């Protein structure tokens, strides 16, 4: 049971890639939303 | 971006600026010099003519011709989030763990508001620290302020780390049977050195206790204003968590002596007349504002518990710092240099230690029904044994009675097995088991402070406990 | 046990930080393309008006020589002196009466000041 | 024991007297610096 | 209304310009408006000390002077209430802002919405003086009298008929246009006037045998107690509040730590008044301050409490006032003095500490009120020196003006001896003046019995060296009899159980009876010892059990039990011969 | 700047038994030596400079006597560096600012010394920095602030004295240099409190920063018992971290011997309260033996002669052998006491003189001398029984 | 005073033991007195007369009735003379300073007149440096045969 970190590593990689792909969906919308407030 | 350049005076940690009546008192500012380096500061006094700013760092390189002053925030505030758990900060909320900054759920003023006295309730439930000397004889109750009095060479940092990585709550002892409320530890270190910093990082990383902790670390060579601000930020985070997410929070302040020295230095730098022993006259109020932020609140399930740690300057209990700390808190835990030199860890002396809320945190619905009687019986027996050990030096052992020999052996075994627990994590049941095994060395009728039912229920166990946990 | 949870939590935090930094960089690059748009003189005039109004009694106004012609008409009506500055890009600065006080109104400074407040909005927009 | 008590209170009074004198000096110098920065006009 | 602007801000110190005409110690609003106090005037400049935190203020913000010094509102609506050091109702503050006390909040001490049943007692054209009674309002079973302010004179032009009105209602209007409401304001630092101050020749009955007999306090006197941990001070204070002669009880916290104040605040609402069935809080006023509250409130709490007590006795009642820890108030005074850069006197305290303590403790006394009625205030202030030393200046200053001193001890509490007052260290200075009342109201020989009991206790205490050295069995018969009589006294007369149903209160008659029984048994035992009887036989007599159970007898049933026991005492010795 | 700060693992061997055993300091640590005048700070620092195992020694005479500097200059060229065998002065940098030199240059001298030490560390060496007195630096700061008409904090010192001291002391440590190598700087600082009062603000500020504290005692110096280190008021925070190195390079059970010695000293200190109350003859035999063993430890192990040609330097193994001999004798003595042998007989045993003289044995003869003394100790009781 | 006079009278090197040559150099004495009373001064004068040492002694006398501020200069003049003699004419000088307590009193008076930040018990904070500029002027110089030896005398207040 000393090689149990592989499961956690795979889980972490999967969740990181899932978060990245979830965030990539509305990248332009977020850019527009913040640029609206940045401009005077 | 309002900018000010009318600087007319620089000396020590103070610099004056003209036509700066737009700066609110106590605001935070950043000073930019000729080379472009930016260093911070705080407004100490503002008037029509000029404003006074105390610089965080040294004033090397500043000049009256190029430097400029800009505003950062009207009131010092900290952005708190529920994901601060597992992060390290430098005392002004800046991450130093190499990870990106947190997104603030909100921003709160670090100078919190006082609790309404009619909004508090009676502290009722205990915290298991895993140290048998504290759990049994100096019980720590949720909502209490129980400081630790230390010496110069004593290992207070090790005890702080052990308590931080061992403390937990016990709901199944109260009949609930559910671990509904999470437990978090907020660790604030003031004026520590590089060695202590490395030790704390290693201790919080090696056992995984970092996953439920927030660390505010302020080194000895950092600005003293950061040392002033660190406990307030730690307590702001603790209060936010406890009273907006139903957490049980334990707060540890590593060295209040460094905080008092920094406060004295800041007060002197602003040209204020000191009070008793050269300390600021308002030190009691400042210490009260730090300590009185703990407690339990009617209608809330969270709680805040504080364990201040301070080194007595000359091992003197009449020094202003320990005097006021004991005059505000609800007891103390005393470390002993004699026990430390005899090789006993943790070197906690039960005789001068005291917990003023222990009676509320023990009973039949919590811990065990025989807790208080066992505790006071242990206290009396240890005091008697220590007294006898002094007389046996001169009058010899054979001149003593049999009961005095029993007390002497009991004192020796108590020191060797109860206090000297090493790096072990003892539950309350294990501590009570060891206590009963030690008390069984005394005669049946000698346990004068314990009721007959508990004696008949628990007396007679032999010593087979410390041998099972190497 | 706790090591895996800490690792997954820090990986999630790193991913969130990287995407937020990507958004920040995209916005920073976008603000650099503003001057080529036809509305650049209008927005720079509005920024200069706001900076001047925020600093009563301003005696001078400084901006980029390329942005200097756009504010020439606004200089006449406000009755303040104007001067050229190669370094002042994407922004305009107003100098106080005595010269001790300055007000700098630039897009980069505005972004830096407002990003702290807008980070939560960006996060809740990106992850719902 | 009473002799040690007398010694303790004697030393305490000496230290308190010295502290009072130092406080007087600090007040003196603070008054002087305020007077300087005021009357210098 | 003096208005100005801020000139300089430096911590809690604010300098305001354009304030010419502002008076010396008025209360001011600083900022948008934080409450402050003027402490210095210079030309158009006024120095204001702000009670709360000044962070975030800016130069130029308005400063307004209310034109009046620190004061309290005296009228119906104070009973059953909880206040801070400057009379801010904490309940309504919580109802407004929640669990925290946000700065700049404003509430009124007396509720402006409640309606009271006015009952006039004056007629048009009648002359009135300060302190006279204008009407009557019921309050939790009390008869609250509406009083003319002390410095108001005139004659009545109109009086409103009976009905419901708020405290803001101008019930009576004088001919010169002055309108009198149900309440008035009085400065906390000025003593309310009296017609005359009477002599201390009546007792303040506490209900505890030891305090009532050995160390009595006169009605309107003063007393002091220590505060060592584990000595059961709180239960003693609660019993004193429950079983006293006082009609109204005033309690002041003055900067106690958070958890102790929480216990005090959650314990009184549970207590029951013995004279009725309702809660004790219906005739109690609470003032609570924690150590993290503003220092000015902690300093003014004592004066606020004593002024409220003075008003209540001006109505014609007897009031008991308790200060929870005067050491904390002295600490706050020391900090305030340090803020002004004053020269310390001794161990950091200001030179005027004794003057302030006297100005507080001398407001107590039995007086003839301006209305011709009689009232009194009794003060029992606790002093808790850090470390337990009695040489600390606050304790020395307090002990030179109080009339009695009840030394609570933790050693007695360790051996389950309650109420745990050490009779060796305690004393009282009212016995000589109170003797005639004891003769007239209790018994003619009561002082002699009290002196005999005190002498017996002194003799028993003087033998503690021998009994500790050689043991009790090695003493003679007379010494053993003295030791056993002292034990009987300790376990049957001084000791008292507060939680018992009948032992909680003991009148003077019961204490006198117990003392007489003990003395009679002592004399009989001495005679028997002279006649050769053994002490071991004497300790086996059954009448000792009857004596021990005397303190659990009902008050109305006591005299018959006393007669029976007095008969048995002489029966057990003479009949056996 | 450096790459990283490392943990303390190897000890800084000063060559003194009490310091190297009871209160060790690790390579890259900090230590302080307060004490009144005449206690022996200067001799201790000179001994450290002569015998410590640092590659480069930087000595800073901040405001002290010039005769010390002349002594160093005259003597060091005739001595040999223990590591490379060359002249001792070839590894020393000497920064001198004597008592009558300009006062304002004391802080500059301190900073110059620490900067040179940091540079030699960056080259990859192990550097020891010794400040002769920081109290003179504090006095210079007080004088400058008096000229500036500032507001003093405590006893006239400026408010920022503690910050300056912390900044100075925090440059010590074992690091990874920017070039990838490894070096360290060890700082040993001396304090001279006015009147020998340890409550003085400089000593209190130093006490909160350093990892070791070597307090000097006036009574021991009056008795001419050197190094005259107060055992009751001294401590070291590096003891726990150095245990693996001690086990690897000195002996497997060395920490146990150190703990036994410390416990014996603690018991003797506890018994001294009764001794000064009733006299040494009112005690039992076991307490008398504990007192005598404590006296032997004080006069035969802790004591050291700085001017002797052999006792001046002591290796770790020699100290281990001496303490092993003392502990073996104590165990045999208590065993003999339990069998009824009088205490006065034990004190007259001839092996006590051998144990007392063992400190003067050279480093080459000592391995055989230790075995001979151990056999003699075993015979003196076991064979006598 | 008796001990200082006896030391000045009896002091001698022992070249026979050291093998440095029977040079037999008599000591030259520079005597500085600060706030000295008439009795002590008379004793010292009579002792020096009796031992025949006034022929090789330089005396700087500041009596107790003399102005108190002059004591700032006396030790410096005495040590200047001593250094000149020792390092320009190879004399072996012995310097005796009668009372440094009076010098410290004068220094404190001057410092308090200027309102310096005091050390302990009101003495100026630069007193250490001030005394070091006086004491550190003794010693021996490489390449020269002269020498300066200092024997200051000071009375501890209340021992
Ligand atoms: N370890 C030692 N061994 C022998 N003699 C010593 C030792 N330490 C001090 N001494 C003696 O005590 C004197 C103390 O003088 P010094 O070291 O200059 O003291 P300080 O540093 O306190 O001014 C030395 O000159 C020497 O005679
Ligand atoms: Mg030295």
């Amino acid at each position: 049971t000393e090689a149990l970190l592989a499961r956690y590593r795979e889980r972490a990689e999967a969740e990181a890639k899932a978060v990245r792909e979830k965030a990539m969906a509305r990248l332009d919308e977020a850019v527009a939303l913040v640029l609206k407030e940045v401009l005077p | 971006k309002k900018e000010y350049t009318g600087i007319t005076y620089i000396s020590g940690p103070l610099l004056f600026v003209e036509n700066a009546k737009d700066l609110a008192y106590g605001a935070i500012v950043d000073i930019k010099d000729g080379t472009g380096r930016v260093r911070g500061g705080q407004v100490i006094e503002v008037s029509e003519e000029y404003a006074v700013i105390q610089v965080f760092e040294e004033t090397t390189g500043l000049d009256l011709a190029t430097t400029s002053v800009s505003l950062v925030e009207d009131v010092a505030r900290l952005g708190v989030s529920k994901e601060m758990l597992g992060r390290r900060f430098n005392g002004i909320g800046k991450p130093i763990d190499g990870l990106p900054p947190i997104t603030p759920e909100k921003r709160l003023p670090i100078t919190g508001l006082p609790l309404n006295p009619v909004a508090r309730r009676k502290p009722e439930q205990f915290i298991q620290t895993g140290i048998s000397t504290i759990d049994v004889m100096n019980t720590l109750v949720r909502g209490q302020k129980l400081p630790i009095f230390s010496g110069s060479g004593l290992p207070a940092n090790e005890i702080a780390a052990q308590i931080a990585r061992q403390a937990t709550v016990r709901p199944d002892l109260s009949g609930e049977g559910e671990k509904e409320e999470p437990f978090a530890v907020v660790f604030a270190a003031m004026g520590i050195t590089q060695r202590e910093l490395s030790y704390f990082i290693q201790e919080f990383e090696r056992t995984g206790a970092l996953s439920r902790s927030v660390l505010f670390l302020n080194k000895a060579d950092d600005p003293t204003i950061e040392r002033i601000l660190t406990p307030r930020m730690a307590l702001t985070v603790a209060e936010y968590l406890a009273f907006e997410h139903d957490y049980h929070v334990l707060v540890i302040l590593t060295d209040m002596t460094n905080y008092c020295e920094a406060l004295r230095e800041i007060g002197a730098a602003r040209e204020e007349i000191p009070g008793r022993r050269g300390y600021p006259g308002y030190m009691y109020t400042d210490l009260a504002t730090i300590y009185e932020r703990a407690g339990v609140v009617e209608g809330k399930k969270g709680s805040v518990t504080q364990i201040p740690i301070l080194s007595m300057p000359d091992d003197d209990r009449t020094h202003p710092i320990p005097d006021l700390t004991g005059y505000i808190t609800e007891g103390q835990i005393q470390l002993s240099r004699e026990l430390h030199r005899k090789g006993i860890y943790p070197p906690i002396d039960p005789l001068p230690s005291l917990s003023r809320l222990m009676n509320n945190g023990v009973g039949k619905g919590k811990t065990r029904e025989d807790h208080k009687q066992v505790s006071d019986q242990l206290y009396s027996a240890y005091a008697n044994g220590v007294d006898i050990r002094k007389l046996v030096a001169i009058i010899g052992e054979d001149a003593l009675t049999e009961n005095d020999r029993r007390y002497l052996q009991f004192a020796d075994a108590f020191e060797r097995f109860f206090i000297n627990q090493g790096q072990q994590n003892r539950s309350i049941e294990e501590s009570l088991q060891i206590a009963w095994a030690l008390l069984s060395m005394l005669p049946q009728g000698e346990l004068k402070r314990i009721s007959k039912d508990h004696i008949g229920k628990y007396y007679g166990q032999k010593l087979e406990e410390i041998w099972g946990a190497p | 046990e706790s090591a895996g949870e800490l690792l997954v939590a820090t990986a999630r935090t790193q991913a969130r930080g990287e995407v937020l930094e990507e958004v920040r960089r995209r916005v920073r690059e976008a603000l650099e393309a503003l001057p080529q748009k036809p509305e650049w003189p209008e927005v720079v005039r509005k920024l200069a008006l706001e900076a001047l109004e925020a600093l009563p009694g301003a005696k001078a106004l400084v901006a980029n020589p390329e942005d200097l012609p756009h504010l020439e008409a606004l200089a006449r009506e406000r009755g303040v002196e104007l001067q050229a500055e190669p370094a002042l890009r994407l922004g305009v600065r107003a100098v106080g009466a005595e010269g001790k006080t300055q007000v700098e109104n630039s897009l980069l400074a505005r972004l830096d000041r407002a990003w702290d407040a807008l980070s939560s909005k960006v996060a809740q927009a990106l992850w719902g | 024991i009473p002799g040690i008590r007398a010694q303790i209170r004697f030393i305490q009074q000496v230290l308190e007297q010295r502290e009072r004198e130092d406080t007087f000096r600090l007040k003196r110098i603070k008054g002087k610096i305020e007077a300087r920065e005021a009357e210098e006009e | 209304m003096i208005q100005g602007v801020i000139q300089k801000i430096a911590g809690p110190a604010v300098i305001a310009k354009g304030m010419l005409g502002a008076r010396m110690y008025d209360i001011c609003k600083v900022g948008e408006g934080l409450v402050g106090e003027i402490i210095r005037l210079d030309g158009d400049t006024a120095f204001v000390q702000v009670y709360e935190d000044t962070s975030g203020l800016k130069v130029g913000e308005p400063v307004v002077s209310t034109g009046l010094p620190l004061a309290v509102e005296l009228g119906p609506g104070m009973l059953n209430g909880i206040y801070d050091g400057i009379q801010r109702p904490l309940e309504r503050i919580r109802e407004k802002t929640g669990i925290y006390i946000t700065r700049g909040v404003v509430v009124h001490a007396l509720d402006r919405e409640k309606k009271w049943a006015w009952t006039p007692m004056v007629k048009p054209g009648d002359e009135v003086r300060g302190g006279m009674v204008l009407g009557t309002v019921p309050e939790f079973g009390f008869t609250h009298k509406i009083l003319v302010p002390p410095d108001v004179r005139g004659r009545v032009k109109e009086v409103k008929p009976a009905g419901e009105y708020t405290v803001e209602e101008p019930v009576v209007v004088l001919e010169d246009g002055t309108e009198l409401k149900m309440y008035h304001t009085w400065p906390v630092r000025r003593a309310r006037p009296v017609q005359r101050k009477l002599d201390p020749n009546t007792p303040f009955l506490t209900g505890m045998r030891i305090l009532d007999v050995l160390f009595p306090v006169a009605m309107g006197g003063t007393a002091a107690i220590p505060g060592p941990f584990g000595a059961g001070k709180s239960v003693t204070q609660q019993s004193l509040a429950k079983w006293s002669n006082a009609d109204v009880v005033v309690y002041v916290g003055c900067g106690e730590r958070g958890n102790e104040m929480t216990d005090v605040l959650v314990e009184f609402p549970e207590l029951t008044d013995p004279k009725t069935g309702g809660p004790l809080m219906h005739r109690t006023v609470l003032i609570a301050n924690t150590s993290n509250m503003p220092v000015a409130a902690r300093e003014a709490s004592i004066y606020v409490g004593v002024t409220i007590a003075e008003y209540f006795r001006d109505q014609g009642f007897s009031v008991a006032l308790m200060a929870d820890s005067t050491s904390r108030w002295a600490e706050a005074l020391r900090e305030i003095s340090s803020r002004l850069e004053e020269m310390p006197a001794e161990e950091g305290y200001p030179p005027y500490l004794a003057a302030r303590l006297a100005a507080f403790y001398e407001r107590a006394g039995k007086v003839i009120t301006l209305g011709g009625e009689e009232g009194a205030v009794t003060i029992v202030g606790a002093v808790s020196p850090p470390g337990g030393d009695m040489s600390e200046p606050v304790t020395q200053s307090t002990l030179r003006i109080v009339g009695a001193f009840w030394r609570l001890d933790a050693s007695l509490a360790f051996r389950r001896h309650f109420p745990a007052i050490n009779w060796n260290g305690s004393y009282s200075l009212f016995t000589s003046a109170l003797d005639p009342w004891y003769r007239e109201n209790v018994a003619e020989d009561y002082p002699e019995l009290r002196d005999a009991i005190s002498e017996l206790l002194q003799r028993e205490a003087g033998l503690q060296e021998i009994v500790q050295l050689v043991g009790p069995d090695a003493l003679q018969d007379a010494e053993r009899l003295v030791i056993e009589v002292g034990r009987i006294i300790r376990e049957d007369f001084l000791q008292q159980n507060a939680y018992h149903e009948v032992d909680a209160y003991c009148s003077m008659k019961k204490a006198y009876g117990i003392m007489k029984m003990i003395l009679a048994f002592y004399k009989e035992a001495e005679a028997a010892i002279k006649r050769g009887v053994s002490i071991d036989e004497i300790l086996q007599l059954p009448v000792l059990e009857r004596i021990g159970r005397a303190r659990y007898v009902s008050e109305e049933e006591f005299p018959a039990y006393f007669e029976e026991a007095m008969k048995e005492i002489q029966g057990a010795f003479k009949a056996l011969a």
